[PDB]
């Protein structure tokens, strides 16, 4: 469904068949809580705890059909550009792209074949550089987030006498925001994500109405405008 | 079976990353508890003391064709001359240091008392410091033409005690085995001194059963406490 569609059937929604209606809201206003809507429901739907069912993000067809308009595979790029600071001596930076919002898988292809980054804690990086070995299981390779600035930067640790060749990630791209139309005005240009144009709802229609949904929500709650109403409908936003 | 195929049955067999709860080692590990399961189990070999075979070094065709690739001859005509020994005809001669078990072990002798038998073989009896002082005297199991004894002493060293003079001496043992390392390991670390790949110099015959004791010892390292 179209931004035109969204706008409309959140009036119809929010005001159109209300006893008492409140006063219509403007498309500045439909547009920034679509966009809060979405990254909301992005957010409660990857983590299982987050929405009422239990499941994540492929915890079932829906929620594969979900994020599969919005997964993306890249590639990182080295940070050989300028000299850094690595916490470890054997670790090469690499950049991620700058549209990543969640990483979900990361491989790197090695000359001893590829191997699986585990994302390894603060703690678990404790513990196993405390072993004699200090080192990644066979088919598998560690990470940890190193010193970012406009992008995440990123430090992977492999086995002594391998080089890597490519580094790729597989992550969930960042939504782009519902605008429903032109927000150019001649008393000051206002942006969402900072884009003024139209912009659609990129992820696939199964969601759209529950962005809709989630949108109406966050009016109503605005509009009753309570700390009550406030403080429970932020538990959502995680 | 290679390196690599110790390390991938290494991890079918412990069911590495699999459903069920399991347990993942590091190529270190899995070089550790190789190179254990190996020399534990030559050892027990060669002492006959392993129940499933129990069988001696080369008590039979199996372990013979088990243990055949640590079997290693040593020569040597060099004599230590600083040694205070038991006796005013001993002489003493350098291990070669790899040495495990001495399994044969000869001397030839070159003197001219033992005329027209000169550059006799001769058998190297290895005997307990209770016995010396009563077989120095014996004519039947003391030192002789055919018949020399041998003390071990410190420093990898063995005391001959001879009638006659000893010129060469002759060895077959069992040698340290080559460790099993899966990687070149970094620095610092190492397996029996090695740091590198290591490939392991038995014949693929008890290569399984070595993969199977590792594991064995794997599951107790891992299950020990719990």
């Amino acid at each position: 469904m179209n931004v035109n569609e969204f706008s409309n059937e959140f009036d119809v929604l929010y005001n159109n068949i209300m006893s008492n209606a409140a006063p219509g809201l403007n498309e500045y206003e439909k547009s920034v809580l679509l966009t809060k809507a979405q990254e909301e429901i992005v957010k409660n739907y990857f983590e299982p705890a987050g929405n009422k069912y239990g499941k994540g993000l492929d915890d079932s067809p829906k929620r594969q059909i979900d994020f599969s308009e919005l997964i993306k595979v890249g590639e990182g790029v080295l940070n050989t550009s300028a000299p850094t600071i690595t916490f470890d001596k054997r670790a090469k930076v690499y950049d991620l792209p700058a549209d990543l919002f969640l990483v979900i898988n990361e491989a790197v292809d090695t000359n001893a074949g590829t191997k699986q980054i585990v994302p390894i804690s603060y703690s678990d990086y404790t513990r196993l550089m405390s072993r004699p070995y200090k080192e990644p299981v066979k088919y598998q390779a560690w990470r940890i987030i190193t010193t970012s600035i406009n992008n995440i930067s990123v430090e992977l640790i492999v086995n002594s006498n391998e080089t890597i060749t490519d580094y790729k990630v597989r992550y969930i791209r960042r939504p782009a925001p519902i605008i429903t139309t032109n927000l150019s005005s001649e008393y000051g240009d206002v942006t969402i994500n900072g884009v003024s144009t139209v912009s659609e709802c990129e992820l696939n229609p199964i969601i759209h109405s529950e962005i809709l949904q989630r949108a109406v929500e966050l009016a109503k709650a605005a509009y009753q405008g309570d700390l009550q109403a406030s403080v429970e409908l932020g538990q959502r936003s995680e | 079976m290679t390196n690599k195929e110790f390390s991938d049955g290494f991890s079918t067999l412990l069911n590495s990353f699999g459903i069920t709860p399991n347990i993942t080692l590091d190529e270190y590990e899995k070089s550790t508890f190789l190179t254990n399961a190996q020399e534990q189990l030559i050892i027990d070999i060669y002492s006959g003391r392993n129940i499933i075979y129990g069988k001696s070094f080369e008590q039979t065709e199996e372990i013979r064709r088990y243990l055949s690739n640590l079997v290693e001859t040593y020569e040597t005509s060099t004599k230590v001359t600083g040694k205070l020994g038991l006796s005013k005809d001993s002489v003493f001669f350098e291990i070669p240091q790899d040495t495990w078990f001495i399994t044969y072990e000869v001397a030839f002798l070159k003197d001219s008392r033992l005329g027209c038998l000169d550059g006799i073989e001769a058998s190297v009896v290895p005997l307990p410091q209770d016995d010396l002082y009563r077989a120095k005297d014996n004519p039947f199991r003391g030192p002789s033409k055919d018949r020399v004894l041998r003390l071990d002493i410190k420093s990898d060293l063995a005391e001959l005690i001879s009638k006659y003079n000893v010129d060469k001496y002759l060895m077959r043992y069992i040698s340290q085995p080559t460790p099993i390392i899966l990687v070149d390991l970094p620095d610092g670390l190492s397996i029996n001194g090695v740091s590198t790949e290591s490939e392991c110099e038995l014949n693929p015959v008890v290569h399984r059963a070595i993969l199977e004791r590792a594991v064995q010892l794997a599951i107790i390292s891992k299950t020990q406490l719990t």
